[PDB]
């Protein structure tokens, strides 16, 4: 830390690849929560 | 479907073509073929048209005291049109997810 005395394409990757994983768990949300779709209805699945 | 075939032919057999042929020879005033065919036909055909019909009366008779000759009167045929619609709420989710996928990418 310290002894008691260019980044512009990476911001912009960086910022894209936040953006990327943004719309990437928009994408997951509907089918993470319609995953289960038979647990509630194990009573007469099968 | 036995019965029910039974009962159809008998259905279209009452109003057979000997109610209607009792009138032919009698126009027949010039010429006297296979005439004698509508004498035959005369109470004969009546004969077993009444004679069957009181067969098909005497039946089983399934009806004596209550509600009888039951048959449907049961289960989840009910709940496999609910399964039909959790089919279709299934497609509409994956159609939404697809939508959610497109406008994503």
């Amino acid at each position: 830390e310290d002894g008691s005395k260019e980044r512009r394409e990476i911001v912009e990757v960086n910022k894209k690849l936040k953006q990327k994983n943004q719309q990437l768990k928009q994408i997951m949300d509907q089918l993470r929560n319609l995953i289960w779709d038979i647990n509630a209805m194990l009573a007469m699945r099968n | 479907n036995e019965r029910l075939r039974a009962l159809e032919d008998i259905e279209r057999e009452i109003g057979a073509i000997l109610q209607n042929a009792g009138t032919a020879i009698l126009e027949l005033s010039k010429e006297k073929r296979l005439l004698d065919r509508q004498a035959a036909a005369f109470t004969t055909s009546v004969q077993h048209v009444e004679a069957e019909l009181s067969a098909q009366i005497r039946y089983l008779t399934q009806v004596a005291t209550g509600q009888p000759h039951e048959g449907s009167s049961y289960s989840s045929r009910k709940d496999c049109q609910m399964a039909l619609k959790r089919v279709d709420y299934a497609r509409l989710k994956i159609s939404d997810v697809a939508r959610t996928c497109e406008q994503m990418l």
